[PDB]
């Protein structure tokens, strides 16, 4: 019977999809917070630096900040993996079940 | 405090109406039972709440929340006979909120047990 | 179509039931008719089952892990070289994708009596121990499959049976009445 | 056959859309969760005393020193504050993820199955 | 026909916020939780109006629980205009159906 | 086109135009009555109150908040009749551009 | 031409209300903004710390931290686009009575651009349904 | 005859009707490419002035933070004009096969 066949190629295709658009832009995050370390170390030292989690800028050090922010980097640094690490299964798991499909199509 | 749908009471439009009349009722079933802790009573007899028109949980929680110990449904009858057989007299209100119409127990324990 | 005439027993069990089309190749000979039998469901631990896919890396991890023990169940099956391979129900898509990565089909949720035709078509058994398999369980001897267009239908022939033969009636009516009034009367003699 | 297939089809693609719109937006809604436990993160990380730029309105935010770091919000009830523990709060800036993603989730297959069920109108309304 | 959808707007309006209770329902609990939770190791606040009320537990307590109460007293107002709007488009249906038909 | 007409839908754009401003703020100074009652719901004066400005609650007595809340309320109220009789005057001109539109 | 006072007719009066609307996104971010100027002139404070009250700081969502704030005099504004500057009570005062006016503008413009998108069409529709 | 007289009638309408369309479509990317300009380069920017990144407000000072709102403001200016002519375009093509069906 091809309908779970026709059912894993729908939510496998689907599945794959989303490793593609954010993999890039966690490169970006990754070279950014390099850069907004870069952005600060560009102003050798100064304490109205500011590196937050939120709303609120909490007072930080650059240089802790230079740390977490490459740490930031290192943060979106590694997502890149991950998701190419779900970019490589999923594109061969919605597949799977469209080779079967096909061959018992061609049988 | 009054019903309309419920013991809050529910105007049914848009949802800041009902959300202020609690400011009517919530302060109401907070001040009725204020009144109740006013005189003071350490056990409540209060029959069932379908003896009852009905009895806002929204009292009774911060009614036993200014720590009265209270029975509620309990037969009216049994109230009856409570009435009379430990004396404790019939208290449909809170001017009838008083020592005498509340009765005095020796001592009032629930027991799970035995 | 065809004709009582031309109407003649192959071996084992002729499959038309499940078979109003080709969905085990189109001839084969050599290549052994193999019927998977539930037990086909993935593993996502060893011989266990931990959480499934959710998120990102579940996809990946979860949906590997149930792929192994799957295609550790479907190498089993391409080791006694089939070609087409009748699973019946309880089959993976994970089962048949490496099935399909040998080349070999793998024909899914078909029926049991039907299988048990097939059973008796190559005369194969149903396999008992889906995890470790033999020839000796499904696709037995050289066995056939031979999916044939007669009048309408492509009809799948499993045959050269192991198993003591095995022989299913051939019923070819010009309609299906001149095939029906035969088979009523042959409903005798298969009787006695 | 193919008129009430083609009057049939018209729900079904809200029931995608109804399925497919919910879903994406709960996640907005888990940003702050990480979000408001990340903020106590690094709350927690420096200390008491730094300067917090907080937003005082819209195109300004306003300064501020930061007296408190274990005392945070939890927005829980229906329009009620509580201020939590550090590890409270985060407990349930973490624990509120939890709960929404079960919601949240459920509506994938749900999305497939009304397009399957759509797209299983569109074969007929063509067929 | 819009008799058909006529009274569903003034149903599902009632039913809307409704909803939205039954989470802050759900959530009502959990107040009550981090109320319990909370022993006053960090400030309790009913957020009622744009002014900030400092509050207390047992401010809040009997408040929750008359929240959590009236949280699900705004079901019983749609409940009553449940069975109106879905009730009375009911009827509506074939009403003007067979007239545009006729 | 039709001068009244134009003038018309004109003149009726700026009725619905004038009565927008007047509706939104009786719900705020609304709120401000039932923030003036939240503050009275619980806590009325048995501790301080705070007030909620920007980021920052100030802290004082029950009744400097609801000062500030029935302040902005006839503020905000001033602000409804501002373009009260501003549909007043509007309309009266859009009634002779429903009355010089049939008439001409 | 009974082409020319229709679609004269049409349009004219169809953008008369366009031509409100759009007036009616002059105002609307005037309120916007303008609430801004009160959250900034209470909490605008000399002789003492600017906002020198108590608080829970809005650090996200979920999330506010008691304490007492009071900072310098200063408010970092948000221009939009990327850009922040540092800016004392007054600067906040004034820059941000900017926010009001320059995007009471923003979408005004689109106003005068409707009002001879009114004109305009009718024109170009009557000569080239004379073109018909 | 009087379906090709109805096509450039539409193309050119399209075209006129289109004036509106890209007449509201370009606008509030200009508008709020301004504002920002408008807001800082009139405010004194003379001290130190933030890089604005959401989770790292950077400090720096005006000749960093300045000249990033106005390359980038021209340069997204002349790209936007493209997708509408497109749309515009795509508009004049897609309702040049609309009138076309029913005669």
């Amino acid at each position: 019977a091809f309908t779970e066949l026709q059912a894993k190629v729908i939510d496998t295709q689907q599945k794959v999809k989303l490793a593609d658009i954010q993999i890039e832009q966690l490169n970006r995050t990754k070279k950014h917070a390099h850069l907004t370390d870069t952005e600060i170390m560009t102003l050798v030292d100064e304490t109205n630096m500011y590196e937050g989690v939120g709303r609120m800028f909490i007072l930080q050090s650059k240089e802790a900040i230079h740390s977490q922010l490459l740490e930031k980097q290192k943060i979106a640094e590694e997502k890149i993996k991950e998701l190419e690490q779900k970019k490589s299964y999923l594109e061969r798991s919605v597949k799977e079940a469209e080779d079967n499909i096909r061959e018992m199509l061609m049988a | 405090a009054p019903k309309t749908d419920m013991d809050n009471q529910i105007v049914v439009s848009d949802y800041a109406q009902m959300d202020r009349v609690l400011r009517e009722e919530r302060a109401y079933i907070l001040n009725l039972v204020k009144q109740i802790k006013k005189t003071g009573c350490n056990v409540l007899l209060i029959q069932k709440s379908i003896l009852r028109d009905a009895l806002s949980d929204l009292a009774l929680h911060f009614l036993n929340k200014m720590k009265i110990m209270v029975i509620k449904d309990i037969e009216r009858e049994d109230i009856e006979f409570i009435c009379k057989t430990i004396g404790t007299k019939p208290v449909a209100h809170i001017d009838q909120f008083t020592a005498d119409m509340l009765g005095s127990a020796e001592l009032a324990e629930e027991v799970n047990l035995n | 179509g065809g004709i009582i005439e031309d109407s003649c027993v192959l071996r084992g069990v002729m499959i038309n039931k499940d078979v109003t089309h080709p969905r085990m190749r189109r001839y084969i000979k050599n290549p052994r008719i193999v019927l998977l039998d539930s037990s086909l469901e993935y593993k996502k631990g060893e011989s266990q089952t931990d959480i499934e896919i959710t998120r990102e890396e579940d996809f990946t991890r979860i949906l590997q892990m149930e792929e192994e023990y799957i295609q550790q169940l479907c190498e089993d099956i391409i080791q006694l070289k089939p070609d087409v391979v009748i699973t019946e129900k309880g089959i993976s898509d994970l089962a048949q994708h490496y099935l399909m990565r040998a080349n070999i089909t793998a024909i899914r949720r078909v029926r049991k009596t039907d299988n048990n035709r097939i059973a008796r078509a190559c005369g194969a058994r149903i396999v008992s121990r889906p995890e470790e398999l033999r020839e000796d369980d499904v696709g037995t001897g050289a066995g056939l499959l031979e999916i044939k267009k007669i009048g309408d239908e492509y009809f799948t022939f499993i045959t050269d049976c192991k198993d003591p033969k095995a022989c299913t009636i051939l019923l070819r009516g010009a309609s299906k009445e001149i095939l029906s009034e035969v088979e009523r009367n042959l409903q005798d003699a298969m009787q006695v | 056959n193919l008129p009430q297939l083609e009057m049939l089809k018209n729900q079904l693609d809200q029931e995608v859309e109804f399925l497919s719109t919910s879903i994406a937006q709960l996640k907005v809604v888990q940003t702050k969760y990480v979000e408001a436990k990340d903020c106590l993160n690094v709350l927690n990380k420096s200390n008491e005393g730094k300067e917090l730029l907080v937003p005082l309105t819209s195109s300004m935010y306003v300064p501020g020193k930061l007296h408190d770091v274990e005392h945070v919000l939890i927005d829980v009830g229906t329009g009620y504050y509580v201020e939590k523990t550090a590890e409270d709060a985060k407990d349930f800036f973490k624990r509120k993820i939890d709960f929404l993603t079960k919601q949240m989730e459920k509506i994938q297959p749900a999305l497939q199955e009304k397009h399957a069920m759509k797209q299983a109108v569109m074969e007929m309304m063509s067929q | 026909v819009e008799k058909y959808q006529q009274l569903q707007k003034d149903l599902s309006k009632s039913m809307s916020g409704r909803q939205k209770l039954e989470a802050q329902l759900t959530e009502n609990n959990i107040v009550k939780e981090e109320l319990a939770l909370l022993d006053g190791s960090n400030v309790v606040f009913k957020l009622l109006g744009p002014v900030l009320v400092k509050q207390e537990l047992g401010e809040a307590r009997a408040t929750v629980g008359k929240r959590l109460d009236y949280i699900t007293a705004e079901i019983k107002r749609y409940e009553s205009q449940l069975r109106d709007l879905e009730r009375q488009s009911e009827q509506q249906r074939e009403t003007l159906a067979q007239l545009q038909q006729e | 086109d039709q001068q009244k007409i134009n003038k018309f839908a004109r003149n009726t754009s700026r009725i619905t135009e004038l009565k927008e401003e007047i509706e939104v703020k009786k719900k705020q100074l609304q709120n401000l009555e039932d923030a003036c009652d939240d503050i009275m719901l619980a806590d009325d004066d048995c501790l301080m109150i705070p007030y909620q400005i920007g980021d920052v609650f100030i802290s004082h007595s029950q009744e400097e908040t609801q000062e500030m809340l029935e302040e902005a309320k006839k503020n905000l109220q001033e602000e409804i009749d501002a373009l009260e009789s501003r549909v007043e005057s509007i309309q009266r001109v859009l009634a002779d551009l429903k009355v010089q539109l049939y008439a001409k | 031409v009974l082409k020319k006072l229709d679609e004269q007719y049409q349009k004219y009066k169809f953008m008369e209300l366009n031509l409100a609307q759009k007036k009616r996104r002059l105002k609307g971010q005037i309120p916007e903004i303008k609430q801004t100027l009160e959250i900034l002139k209470y909490m605008q404070k000399k002789k003492e710390s600017t906002n020198s009250m108590e608080t829970r700081f809005l650090l996200a969502d979920n999330l506010y931290c008691k304490a007492s704030v009071p900072p310098t005099d200063k408010m970092c504004l948000w221009l939009g686009a990327n850009v922040m500057l540092e800016y004392d009570i007054d600067e906040a005062q004034a820059l941000l009575e900017k926010n009001l006016s320059t995007a009471t503008k923003n979408l005004d413009s689109l106003e005068e651009d409707l009002d001879f998108l009114r004109d305009q069409f009718t024109t170009t529709e009557v000569n080239m349904a004379r073109v018909y | 005859s009087a379906e090709q007289v109805i096509a450039g009638f539409n193309r050119l309408r399209q075209e006129q009707r289109g004036l509106a369309s890209k007449a509201a479509e370009l606008e509030m990317e200009l508008n709020e490419h301004s504002l920002v300009i408008d807001t800082l380069k009139e405010v004194d920017e003379t001290r130190k002035c933030y890089r604005m990144v959401g989770g790292v407000l950077v400090e720096r000072t005006v000749k960093e933070v300045l000249p990033a709102l106005e390359n980038n403001k021209e340069q997204i200016q002349k790209i936007i004009e493209t997708l509408t002519q497109q749309l515009q375009a795509k508009g004049k093509e897609l309702n040049e096969f609309r009138e076309k069906h029913n005669i």
